């Protein structure tokens, strides 16, 4: 009644049956915006079960040499689906998110992944310049990876300066080779504001780590991929405009 | 404790505004279980975490 | 008018004091707040929060494997494997812990401490370990039955794959100050080993090594006074 | 009724005055009831506590828990930025502007980052001194140019005049000046991090110098003179310490191990990254 | 006397400080009160009067007919017209306006605004025009098929002269500080277009062309925080 | 054509959802608007070497300064009270022990003609004594128009 | 909002005169219908205003 | 405000004098008091 | 002046202008040498009882 | 990417050893004719 669990969210639907509960970004569920908070007088648009719904990305494949993987979210859906054309034709976007990692191997396998959920994850400039105008900067292809990801250059400290052992406070779980095959978490809509651009501002990206790097035995599966799922629970849309995708 | 008949005022504000006023009221609130326990299914102590 | 006589005191600026001034904006009101997720009060919150010990922390550990403890099927059974100590606001793999920062900002500190351990093998792979805790004393205990006779958690490999050590609280004062020995040894909080209880085995055709992962924490009866301000920071110029 | 298809948090609050007691316990020989188990796998942290590891006692625990609270561990009073007025001879501005980004002194700067989004107040001290050290009895001018009003362009130039932006008139003699701010951001909070562009367009993938930088924060200018008529031959500092007051904070995050470089970029070494925890020489001796 | 300890903000001179000063006439009763029509409480009344946007702003305007848009009949139908940024404290066709000046004195803004275009033809002209309002995004809509996206409305010309596109509040912020771009460039508000929805069509005899003459103004959702000093005075010596 | 501001509001152009606006209206009233210290004028005392006055009179007209004048001018008729503040320093800056003598003096009165001519007695006029070293003189002035 | 027993005191005043006070008392009243519309027969916002 | 005028005993430091001073170290709980044997109240019970 | 209070553990000042004046943490007084001089109540900081 | 798009159902090999895609009755008709395409391919159900 713990390890088997099912996920159903529009046309679309996942089981799993090695789980490790789930998590539920500090204690809240994804909700819509309430008359209080709001500001825009407009009316939103709640498309529901035509943007509300898992897409899933091409697998990363699972090395020894892997540093680990990042996402930003909504930016990974800005092309795709219902989703992506909503969020192109509208200034105002607001909602929250379902994560869903698969990994899996053979008993013969072992390793760990750190599986995390950052709000405003912002990437950083690798250089010794301490002047800003010679100073390095990513670029937005780094920046907004989009669906294809990025890497970590330094996972150590997930190239924002930043430890990765004190990862541990964001919403987070491992997929550990031993014990589960996947990890799921359920992001509320985090921000300053009620709702904001989904091309300008991504709200969190999402991180899969090797702490612990993979091995096997030779004669084993040399080929591990790494698939995400994710669903945008609880959509709105505003500012209804022309066609912008950056 | 103690401190009997000891007649402390702090709080009483000068200005007409509200920021411009002294910390705190304090506050004793915590939630612990939010950032330590975020999880779906609870857990009790006793159990083991998976079944 | 009233008369008054001034007193020492004034004319200073106590950093810490706390005093009304004067406001810029006669009839300000600010922009209204929001529900926010996630929102912290105290400090306690976030050193309750489990964080990565760093104790492979020593040199030639290269970047990232600095984090995990090397399990292998030992020879000479009853060896040692890992060993740090207990003081939360000392030089060492608690340095990388949370728990470890927060307490570096303040003066002193009091509680359990916790410390999870996690092994990542494959399923295949059994073992068990003895993790021991030595209060104040002599140093670091020479043998599994000299560490026996602490505070110890037997822990068997399988499908709960954490345990916990518990670091209870025992002290003569009520508080430890933080900060580094030879006077201030007095306020050492102890020794944590790790041992092999029986041994790391393995069937054939799999893996011959694995890691466990460290982490730590704090329990409700943890607190902290005198705040002060860090060591780890340094700047020397303007940042520009 | 034609189409029926149309037709919470689970933790809560709790005051705690003191740290926690301790209850006693016994010894357990059984099975089934296993406390030490965990699984972390679940991001959950152990749920384990001193009483079901080993036997106890009693203690009641008087310790206090008030003073890691977010309002008294933010709010003293710490350097926030540092203003050259010359005034002197050869070449003579006559005044100093400084932008208003408390980012550009690290002390201050860590314990701030260790959260995402702040709201606050804040009372400001200026502790001007001379070159060396001193106070004469000169009188100065502090006043707060917000955004989008005319930044003054001389010691004597119009801007001065106040009608409207608040200003601040003190001798270098008198006890520093002090105010209070209130919470001026467009949005609700202010955020340290903020990953997004501020506009639309095509981003440079070269050089992104708009990374980062948040509208939100931009609060304007702070601008001294020297009040007079022909000059001083003076030339002081001003230091500027912020304090926050009626502080709230959200979503905590990892506290920064890097040596900072910049204010506005959390730009760090590629090169030569420093290990968080010291190094020892071997895993196996605890001292 | 009563013992006191003076603190920081003693002897300095806050501009906005709100404090007793002493009366220099004792006994003065001040001349009695009389009515006086057109009282003012707050300049929230004064913002929301509708007053001439100049949209005809650029050069080789001449002096007065700056504030006429000119129509005639087109040719190739689905024709741009007249286009201006919608933020009320930027340069621009604002600048003109009362609403434009007050908010200028303020960092910040909220609110609805409002557009009124009174067409100024003869009795036997007709058309039709759409006036649309595109928020943030790409730049200036290229077509009505783009501009026809955004909030729009459609106008006949007729009896009554006037319609008004009103502005709605779409923001993420709050508030919108009112400032240059590049930056800031993250609070613009938007761009009002005006196309032909068909065309000014005229009998023979009658003048070939006419004006339309805009109007700016608030709804009662508008308001405005942190007072500051205007950028359009400038001020050299004493004025004599 | 009538004068009168078109009424239309939000609701009736568009479709729209509901907003508590709990947004605040109270900076914006003429006292808060108004009640700010801007300069209105500069008195230059010479009193030095060579030809020396020893005094210099100074009348009271606010609208000698642009910048608090045009936000007076926003207006037609206006009936307020007054504080006056009086910042004084040397000719570059600093302060020096000297006392100093501010008097008022109302239409129709003296006008002194001398640093220490009589109509400096003020057994009448109002008169401030500070001296350079003190915070800036302060006083609050009535509505004296005699008109309304 | 907030603010419980804050013992706010301002508008005392320490003179026999009025005018020696310190601003405000405020004042929340407002009046645009006889700037915006000032005119002899209302016009509603639904019907057309000449008729 | 509050008009005041001062008197002679300013900016004088007497070290008996009693009177508040501004804490260092706001929020600050101390450790607990236990019982110790032995304790004074006057100097004359040792005087005996 | 400046007088600043350094508690066990904290990084002691190496120079005038250097970092730890800063003093985002530790409590400090700044006072002239002409005013009254300065003056602060101080608790029970022993770690034992 | 374009097959994510429908209905779809992911499934982990495991104890339970079946997993089962329901095709939900999705049509302009209340009824599909079963026949050949060309012309009667207007009644073609999907793609699994
Ligand atoms: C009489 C002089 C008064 C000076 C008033 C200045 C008040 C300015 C508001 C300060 C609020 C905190 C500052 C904003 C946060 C950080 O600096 C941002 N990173 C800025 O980029
Ligand atoms: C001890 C010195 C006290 C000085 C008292 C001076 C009070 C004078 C009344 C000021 C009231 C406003 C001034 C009158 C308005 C404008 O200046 C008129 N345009 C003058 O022509």
């Amino acid at each position: 009644s713990d390890r088997v669990a099912q996920l159903t969210v529009g046309n679309s639907s996942i089981t799993t049956q090695e789980a490790a509960n789930i998590v539920l970004a500090y204690g809240e569920w994804p909700e819509y915006c309430p008359d209080t908070d709001a500001t825009a007088v407009d009316k939103p648009t709640r498309p529901d079960v035509s943007v509300n719904r898992f897409y899933t990305l091409d697998s990363k494949m699972w090395q020894e040499n892997s540093t680990g993987w990042y996402w930003k979210f909504p930016d990974v859906l800005n092309k795709t689906g219902v989703f992506g054309q909503n969020a192109q034709f509208h200034y105002l976007y607001r909602s929250g998110f379902c994560l869903h990692v698969q990994c899996n191997a053979s008993k013969f396998h072992q390793g760990a992944l750190l599986v995390a959920v950052i709000p405003e994850f912002v990437i950083a400039g690798r250089g010794s310049n301490t002047k800003p105008n010679e100073a390095p900067h990513p670029g937005f292809t780094t920046t907004f990876p989009g669906t294809t990801g990025a890497t970590f250059h330094d996972p150590y400290v997930l190239d924002s300066g930043v430890p990765l052992s004190q990862a541990l406070i964001y919403p987070h779980q491992w997929i550990n080779l031993r014990t589960n095959n996947c990890a799921t978490v359920i992001v509320p809509y985090i921000n300053a504001v009620p709702f904001d651009s989904a091309i300008n501002h991504s709200n969190f990206g999402l991180i899969v780590i090797p702490v612990s790097p993979l091995k096997y035995s030779s004669g084993a599966t040399t080929a591990i991929p790494i698939t995400i799922t994710i669903a945008p629970l609880n959509s709105e849309f505003g500012g209804l405009r022309q066609a912008v995708s950056q | 404790a103690t401190g009997g008949s000891t007649i402390n005022f702090t709080n009483i504000n000068y200005y007409k505004d509200s920021y411009a006023a002294s910390a705190t009221r304090q506050d004793f609130t915590q939630d612990p279980k939010k950032f330590t326990q975020p999880v779906l299914d609870s857990i009790r102590e006793l159990s083991a975490p998976l079944n | 008018g009233i008369p008054a006589e001034l007193r020492p005191g004034t004319n200073q600026f106590l950093t810490t004091d706390d005093d009304t001034a004067a406001p810029i904006l006669p009839g300000f009101t600010p922009t209204p707040t929001i529900h926010i997720p996630g929102e912290v009060h105290s400090l306690l919150e976030l050193c309750r929060v489990e964080t990565i010990l760093e104790v492979n922390n020593t040199t030639e550990a290269t970047g990232l494997t600095r984090l995990l403890i090397p399990v292998s099927s030992q020879n000479k059974a009853d060896e040692l494997c890992a060993a740090f100590m207990v003081d939360p606001g000392r030089i060492g793999p608690w340095q990388s812990t949370l728990v470890g920062q927060i307490c570096r900002y303040y003066t002193q500190w009091s509680g359990s401490l916790k410390v999870t351990f996690m092994f990542t093998g494959s399923f295949m792979a059994t073992g068990k370990m003895l993790v021991a805790y030595s209060p104040p004393g002599s140093a670091q205990p020479a043998n599994r039955e000299t560490a026996m006779l602490g505070t110890h958690v037997i822990w068997d490999f399988g499908l709960q794959s954490s345990v916990s050590l518990v670091i209870p609280w025992i002290s003569n004062t009520h508080f430890r100050t933080a900060k580094t020995g030879g006077n201030y040894d007095y306020y050492t909080a102890g020794v944590v080993t790790l041992w092999y209880q029986t041994n790391y085995v393995v069937p054939p055709e799999t893996p011959g090594e694995a890691y466990i992962i460290a982490m730590g924490a704090d329990l409700y009866k943890f607190t902290l006074k005198i705040c002060k301000d860090t060591d780890e920071v340094t700047q020397q110029a303007v940042l520009q | 009724d034609p189409v029926e298809d149309i037709i919470r948090a689970i933790s809560s609050a709790t005051n705690v005055e003191s740290a926690a007691n301790t209850t006693p316990s016994s010894h357990r020989l059984e099975t089934g009831r296993v406390p030490a188990l965990q699984a972390a796998e679940t991001g959950a942290t152990s749920n384990a506590t001193d009483e079901n590891m080993i036997e106890t006692r009693c203690v009641v625990n008087r310790n206090g828990v008030l003073e890691t609270t977010i309002n008294h561990f933010f709010s003293r009073s710490g350097l926030v930025g540092v203003v050259n007025l010359t005034d002197g001879g050869t070449d003579t501005t006559g005044y100093v502007t400084w932008d208003i980004d408390i980012m550009g002194f690290v002390q201050l700067r860590r314990k701030c980052e260790m959260f995402t989004y702040m709201r606050f107040n804040a009372e400001f001290t200026f502790v001007t001194t001379t070159k060396n050290g001193e106070a004469r009895p000169y009188m100065l001018q502090y006043m707060y140019v917000p955004p989008g009003a005319p930044k003054p362009t001389g010691r004597d130039a119009f801007q001065w005049q106040t009608a409207t932006n608040p200003s601040v008139f003190v001798k270098l003699t008198d006890p520093p000046a002090q105010v209070s701010v209130p919470f001026m951001s467009p949005a609700s909070a202010y955020q340290w991090f903020y990953d997004g562009y501020p506009t639309f367009g095509q981003h440079p993938e070269t050089s992104n110098t708009t990374y980062g930088l948040c509208p939100n924060n931009m609060m304007g200018t702070f601008a001294v003179r020297v009040v007079s008529r022909e000059a001083s031959q003076l030339k002081l500092q001003t230091r500027v310490y912020m304090k926050l007051k009626h502080v709230r904070a959200w979503v905590p995050r990892p506290i920064r191990s890097q040596p900072y470089l910049l204010k506005n970029f959390p730009n760090y070494d590629s090169s030569k990254i420093t290990n968080s925890a010291r190094d020892r020489s071997s895993i196996k001796q605890a001292n």
